[PDB]
């Protein structure tokens, strides 16, 4: 929950998505990553660029 | 998701969202339907009582 004042020079790149919420069971969500990042997802689990 | 049924009055919380009124189907004591488990894929069949 956030009301937001989008400073100036700010712009909203998909305006006003909504979370994913994945089917429970059978829901799932594939993602690539533009750089390497350790521990930062939601998982602490690192992945290299590209992984 | 889940479902509840039962002899109770229900109000749907700011949290939760109702996907699917159901309705038990009466079966004889002899006949009856074939469900499906989405989440085992397992196929069985479902007869005697009303279900």
């Amino acid at each position: 929950e956030k009301s937001f004042f989008l400073q100036p020079g700010e712009r909203l790149e998909r305006g006003i998505q909504d979370v994913y919420v994945l089917s429970e069971q059978q829901g799932l969500l594939l993602k690539a990553l533009q750089p390497l990042e350790e521990g930062e997802s939601e998982e602490k689990v690192s992945h290299q660029a590209g992984d | 998701c889940w479902l509840i049924r039962g002899p109770l009055e229900y109000v749907p919380s700011a949290k939760v969202e109702v996907v699917e009124e159901r309705q038990a189907i009466p079966l004889d004591q002899n006949e009856g339907i074939y469900v499906q488990d989405v989440k085992t894929g397992k196929v069985r069949a479902v007869i005697g009582s009303t279900y």
